[PDB]
């Protein structure tokens, strides 16, 4: 299961995740591909913000699913 | 980020169905100044024609495309600051830290699903007469929401519920505001039915 | 022997002309949970912009065209069952063994379209402050419809009685009920005008 | 020397700028058996949502397109005629013989101006609970438009008089009507005010 | 640009949401004589069913977009200046002489809310037909707005009193004529409820 | 002078009258033309059921018109 | 200065006219080109029938307006 | 004279028929192309049930209109 | 001062007045310039009719306003 | 009989009960399967609370029907 | 136990309120964290004044309950 | 800051402002950068006049705001 992190810089992050793996694995694959520390980090998935606790089946994000990736 | 647009023109990417519950576009096109008046129409039209999440889609298509004047994002964003909806003001903000907890985007759209599943008993139940008053009491609809629920209330009490319904849940923490409401006038069945104590 | 999904898409199909004059589109929406709110608008505005029987016309064609979360065909037959419009869950329930008999449905299509022929001389003699108490008490008044007809009277008895001869027809074995509610009333001698005997 | 419907929808294309103005849609549509239900419906909400002169504008123009059953004409001309709305059916007329003379298509055009004029002076200086039943014993308001006003007043005199001066200019010869009217009551200030003698 | 059309054209787009909050538009459109009799119609229909802000701005649009004979723009201020709507009078001249102070917009802009959170206390301890009669003579009400007034006070006094509210915050100075009413009034009591004091 | 008659189901009759024709003839027409008996046909024009005993100039039926044939009990 | 004098067989008449010229010049025009004697035409502008007096300027037939006329 | 039988399956059934032929032929005529026993048949056009008892051109059925079928 | 009058035909007049002036000039003004006698005018302003013996100024008008003009016998 | 269950993440779980089961079986058998507490559970079915008291059969669902399962407050 | 405030600026603050906590207290800890003053405020819940010496248990202030706070 | 005003015109005029400037203190900005006396200014913050007296952050105007300018025409 690969997903699609988009960034405001606009790259799109592709990552080779499982619906087990919960949030922070997602966020923690950020840190070796861009070096964005995960407190800046906030995912996206169709307006809805991602609570670290739960998994990406608990989010019904399927394959070739678009999350969103913004800083601050 | 780098410039205020490039915020903007994403943050729209992100949250388009975020706000899109959230954004009552009639009344937000009235200080959307930099909008060419024949594009304001365009809209005005879609509202009418297809309701108004549908119109909300097209808006925010058609500010993710086009230049505009300088300023328009925070332009965009007094707009809904002050047209009552202050909750997509929070998303919109090419500032971060106004957004929402997880949590509290979670338990509220957990509160908007229980309204649409527990939708045709609040209907058949609540009487928008005497319930509107207390709801404006709570700064839960806007000068320009009741107007709406005032006249789509001439058609019969349902046509008002489900207006009204359709507005209470743009307000920011709006699920404890309408118990507060619904407690408060005769409506204790219907607490009971949202909550199940 | 076949999947229900494909069994009651099917039906939307071929009772789609039938069912259309039935099916009261603005509260069976309430009870649609698998349409998205920015459809379940669309509708809405439909009513208001082109009437029910031209929104029931999108509604059943959003529902065959788009695919829905399984299980949403029964959620729309006791949709239609329970807003009030009976007679169109007989022609949506996959198990063909509630729907009329022919002879019925030709003798109530028979007895709507003689009632069009004689709305004039109703409108005229009809008195919907006296009408509405027992349309409910024979059941072939939902409160939501009561609500609709004291509110649409507003303006005048005669849109009151255009609403009620709009509301009575989807209802089930209507014409014997309605009947029923004028020799009671003191509305007789529309009956001598209606049945011709 | 043509078909009936052929010259029919050229009068309708000919004075659809009059008829526009004379014809009541709400209750001619119970007239029109031939207008499927799901067209009557339609209608009958242009006139709820969109008002009533671009509500025939909407019947005229789906009356041109679209092949009706033969004999349509005569009923369409019929339901003009007995609806309250008789000097829209000299005009529609095929046979062309009632067709007003010019000078008083001029003059009523006149007078009409006129009385858009001075409708804020009418509307402050003129109680419909006063000049109603006059107007019915003068032949100038049908049991509809009595109903339609009466119920239109109950939010406010001046608000009934709004409705009262839509329906009388579109009766026949209705200023010298309305004259007598208002002389015969003794509302005389008005005529004083409005023939400027 | 130095034209009046185009300057009124401007103004508006800067107090576009006050003047819709401040526009009672069913008596402005007597004097909107240039206003072709067709959108007249369909502005007051926008009145019942999409309710009054709606209704607004379907007038302003169809104000701006279209021609009309010089010297409207003054015809048009002076309807809002003498249909009980003074407030917005002052806001929409274009030479701007009377534009009030920000001091006071702002201060009666609080006012306004400050209504908004009281109405639960007002509607029920305050009672129309006991200020109706005071309130005429302060010159916050018209002829126009007292029979509404007097007329929605029918269905119960709590619906009269909301009528009431609505209808004052739209007139010049009108908290300090407010409260001139309510301590000439035996409700002395809110006065102390509505300033604090 | 020139009538239509249009049953529920939807097809029309090309009937042959004259004003001073009493109702009756008319139905007397709808029986050698179709096959409905008198007692069997309700004649409704303009939302009014045509009382038999009058005839068409009573309700002014011009040319071309159309009346509505219901069947009765 | 042009106007079109619809009918009912649809074929359009265009008839070279003055907005000095009365009402009765153009029903005259008809003689010319049409051959429908004056008394029996009766024409009309925008849902508003012409009178025998008044000339085309007063009913406001400017440039490229049309007229509709109704026989019997 | 002809008519499409739709059925659930979507092989839509074609019938070379006569209009005075009653329901129960054409219900008769499904027999002898598909089989199904005419007492399941339950044969529907533009949402209304076709009684047994009359014939085809009563219902209005026009040159190779489309029919739909019901079963079981 | 520059005012209009419409008469209901939709053409327009250009006068030239003071906010003292009485109607009775106006409508005498009306007369010179388009023969119509002022027995006959009637103009309404903000819809009402203008009084004879009352002056703009009692009735605000200002420049570039547009009023209107109705005849009778 | 084969009932679906929509819990609001959405991640819905089909469930096989007997169409007469009282609640408390249907509520039972999902924190069988999902394992959110037997009193958390409140079932919404067609706008309806589902006391536990009643049985499956009485408040008329059939096969392939879906109950939304909503956490109690 | 937490309140908002909304001042008729409509502003949304949270607060952190106990309903050990009196309106002595919430009245300075508001000008704390806002700046209105303590003096030159009212409080409206329900529509109602607060009064400075009693309690929010008088008030029943329940938990996430929403104040609004006037200028006088 | 940064705040725009926008003119009848069309043109926006950019300014160089900070919160703790006061509508006096702006008003003779746009002086300064285009030449209306204050005494004929009347700034407008989406449909909300600017007291005179007030302070930018009594506004909440945050950067890249937009003010309207309305000009007491004869």
């Amino acid at each position: 299961m690969q997903i699609f992190v988009k960034t405001l810089t606009g790259k799109t992050i592709t990552l080779e995740v499982e619906p087990s793996d919960t949030i922070e694995n997602v966020k923690a694959k950020i840190q070796d591909k861009e070096g964005i520390p995960p407190d800046q980090q906030r995912l996206i998935f169709a307006g809805k913000q991602l609570e670290d606790g739960r998994t990406l089946s608990d989010y019904n994000i399927q394959k070739e699913s678009t999350l969103h990736l913004v800083l601050r | 980020g780098y410039s205020t647009d490039e915020n903007f023109r994403y943050l729209i990417s992100c949250f388009r169905a975020r706000v899109k519950m959230y954004i009552q576009v009639e009344p937000v096109l009235d200080y959307l100044t930099f909008l060419p008046a024949e594009v304001k129409e365009q809209i005005q039209r879609t509202v009418a024609t297809s309701g108004n999440m549908q119109a909300v889609e097209l808006l925010l298509s058609t500010l993710e495309k086009g230049v505009w004047h300088l300023g328009w994002t925070r332009e965009f964003v007094e707009a809904l600051r002050r047209t009552g909806s202050p909750l997509a003001a929070r998303y919109m903000n090419p500032e971060l830290t106004d957004l929402p907890s997880p949590s509290f985007e979670n338990a509220h759209d957990e509160y908007l699903q229980l309204l649409n599943l527990l939708q045709p008993t609040l209907v058949d139940k609540l009487l928008v007469r005497d319930v509107l008053d207390k709801c404006m009491e709570e700064e839960l609809l806007t000068i320009e929401d009741r107007n709406r629920i005032a006249a789509a209330e001439n058609n019969g009490n349902e046509s008002g519920v489900r207006e009204l319904l359709k507005r209470i849940v743009q307000k920011e923490n709006w699920f404890s505001a309408f118990l507060n409401v619904l407690r408060q006038t005769g409506n204790n069945e219907l607490v009971q039915e949202l909550t199940g104590s």
